[PDB]
């Protein structure tokens, strides 16, 4: 009912973060979990996510980049991020629904982490 | 108000029942979640385990009546049904005792369900006027029992897991054995005959005999749902021959279609409806955050406010006809709902599931709960064995139904589930409400034959 996201961080375009949600009392095993993300101006828009079964549902834009995936020993579930872009800045929240959905918006979910920062740059080495 | 073993059997009643939904409510999503079902093999598999559980409901009453007593087979099946539960709470350990379980759960209320009513007529001096009223009353502990089963249960298996959700069950027909164990007192002289002689040792091993092997048949069935299916029609097609050889019977043949048409609607709540629930609609009401699994509590909740005031509230024909009509706007306020008043993301308000279970729970009040009981005053045994026979075979048709609206373990977007399963409860609706109309233009012919 409290999930607790950790991972977020600050990396140059190109680079690779992997996020984590775990949940407390409840088993995450029941429930699909979504990953959300706000840019500076902008709404909470569904990112990717992974149902109470493995099926998975992914915002185009990072389609062949992010990977959702669980571990349901250590009942985790993780948001691994590469060829990251500066445009991946936000905030990101996972969210928990009980079942198999995954639906597109903020009011799907009832259970909410408090969000991470993640931060791409454009830093490239100098030629 | 009423005697004094009014009030054990209404607990006992209560916590019985209260184990039963513990396992009802929760068992589809056991199947899908722990035993890696799909919704298909653990609808058809919900419906057998129903089918066993209603249909060997009539041997209880036999047992009671003419083998052990009314009041040791209470004692027998609470604890045949205690250890079926814990038997299920063991399932987790040793995953290949499920069905076992299963089929204890099933035999166990099979001894169990008939003879709690019985004891409880005969508290009353014959015609005592309070008889209705401790009927409707133990009616509504049935459903107090169910309710905060199926609200609790799924919150309980979702915090701390299914092996304590199942062993709670357990510790309730304790509880209910307990009860009434303190309370034997008040029904020394209340019984039926085999009550007062002493016991028979050699029907009492009959008795178990009998009941390990129906365990084993009935786990063996769950197991291969195909060959009960052939079973029951079989067995349907034959018993419907042998009561078509041998006018008020015609009309209890009649209403028992009806009814069977009434319980594969009914069959739809722990299936089809619960995870309609699931996908399709917002878990929150009133601004609070609820487990999905709960909104199977709204059944026993309309029947616990409406159960009173319907007390107090043509005649068999039409009191059918109604219940009918109340199912059918049930399933097509589901199917409205879904055509016509979904998010863009795909899921509807919880208000709307809460008003398909009030016509649910009102069809069941004027049909389930009406049936025998006027089925009675139209004749016996061979009807009361077709009767749990046709119930039966009603579950199993029920799970094929809900066998329509499985959702495949990838699928994640409610666009993609909500249009499955507007069209299933849509066509459900339709088809009831054409039965629901033949049935009113046969009420003056129905009742010309019972007069
Ligand atoms: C429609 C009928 C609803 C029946 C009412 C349910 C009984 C109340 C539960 C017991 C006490 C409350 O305990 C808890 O409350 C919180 C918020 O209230 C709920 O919510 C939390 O748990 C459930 C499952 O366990 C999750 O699906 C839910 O998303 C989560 O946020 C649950 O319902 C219950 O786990
Ligand atoms: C009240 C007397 C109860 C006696 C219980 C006898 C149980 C016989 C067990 C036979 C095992 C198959
Ligand atoms: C009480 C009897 C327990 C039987 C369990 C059978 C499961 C065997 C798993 C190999
Ligand atoms: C009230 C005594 C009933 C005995 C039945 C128990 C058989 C194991
Ligand atoms: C009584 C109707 C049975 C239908 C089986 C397909």
């Amino acid at each position: 009912v409290q999930l607790v996201e950790s991972g977020g961080g600050l990396v140059q375009a190109g680079g690779s973060l992997r996020l984590s949600c775990a949940a407390s009392g409840p088993t995450l095993s029941n429930y699909a979990v979504g990953w959300f993300r706000q840019a500076p101006g902008k709404e909470r828009e569904f990112v990717a996510g992974i149902n109470w079964s493995s099926g998975l549902r992914y915002k185009d834009v990072v389609k062949g980049r992010f990977t959702v995936s669980r571990d349901n020993v250590k009942d985790t579930v993780y948001l691994q991020m590469n060829s990251l872009k500066p445009e991946d800045t936000a905030v990101y929240y996972c969210a928990a629904r009980f079942g198999g959905m995954l639906p597109l918006q903020p009011s799907g979910y009832a259970n909410w982490g408090q969000g991470t920062q993640v931060t791409v740059s454009s830093h490239h080495h100098h030629h | 108000q009423q005697p004094r073993p009014f009030f054990m059997i209404f607990f006992v009643e209560l916590w019985e029942r209260f184990g039963y939904y513990g396992v009802q409510g929760v068992l589809a999503v056991f199947f899908v979640k722990q035993l890696g079902f799909s919704q298909e093999q653990a609808f058809v598999t919900f419906g057998a385990f129903a089918a066993l559980v209603y249909g060997l409901i009539s041997i209880g009453g036999y047992v009671g009546d003419h083998l052990l007593g009314t009041k040791r087979t209470i004692v027998l099946g609470a604890l045949v049904l205690a250890i079926g539960y814990f038997m299920t709470g063991m399932s987790l350990l040793k995953p290949d005792l499920i069905f076992i379980a299963l089929g204890t759960i099933a035999v166990g209320n099979g001894l169990f369900k008939a003879n709690p009513a019985s004891l409880l007529s005969k508290c009353y001096p014959p015609k005592d006027p309070r008889l209705d009223g401790a009927f409707t009353l133990f009616y509504m502990s049935i459903n107090i029992g169910s309710l905060i089963a199926l609200s609790l249960a799924p919150v309980i298996a979702d915090r701390f897991g299914y092996s304590v959700t199942y062993n709670l069950c357990g510790a309730g027909l304790i509880i209910a054995l307990l009860v009434y164990i303190a309370c034997r007192g008040m029904v020394k002289d209340i019984g039926s005959e085999p009550d007062f002689r002493p016991m028979s040792f050699s029907k009492l091993l009959y008795v178990l005999l009998g009941s390990v092997v129906m365990i084993f048949v009935c786990a063996w069935l769950m197991h291969n749902v195909e060959v009960a299916n052939l079973v029951l029609i079989v067995l349907s097609i034959v018993v419907t021959i042998i009561f078509f050889r041998q006018n008020k019977m015609f009309v209890a043949f009649v209403l028992m279609l009806e009814a069977v048409v009434f319980y594969i609607l009914y069959a739809q709540m722990p299936t089809s409806l619960n995870f309609f629930a699931i996908n399709n609609v917002h878990h929150e009401i009133l601004g609070f955050s609820i487990n999905p699994v709960s909104f199977q509590a709204l059944n026993p909740f309309w029947v616990v406010l409406a159960s009173p005031i319907l007390a107090g509230i043509l005649s068999m024909p039409m009191k059918f006809t109604l219940g009918m009509f109340m199912c059918s706007l049930g399933f097509l306020t589901a199917a409205a709902a879904g055509m016509w008043f979904a998010d863009a993301q795909g899921l509807t308000s919880p208000w709307f599931i809460v008003l398909v279970y009030l016509f649910q729970s009102l069809g069941e009040l004027f049909i389930s709960a009406l049936g025998l009981a006027m089925i009675a005053a139209l004749v016996m045994g061979f009807i009361l064995g077709m009767w749990f026979l046709t119930q039966a075979a009603a579950f199993l048709l029920g799970g094929y139904v809900a066998t329509f609206t499985a959702v495949p373990d990838n699928i994640t977007d409610p666009l993609e589930t909500l249009p499955v399963y507007t069209n299933v409860f849509g066509k459900i609706g339709l088809v009831t409400l054409g039965v629901a109309v033949v049935m009113l233009l046969m009420v003056p012919w129905l009742k010309r034959m019972i007069a």
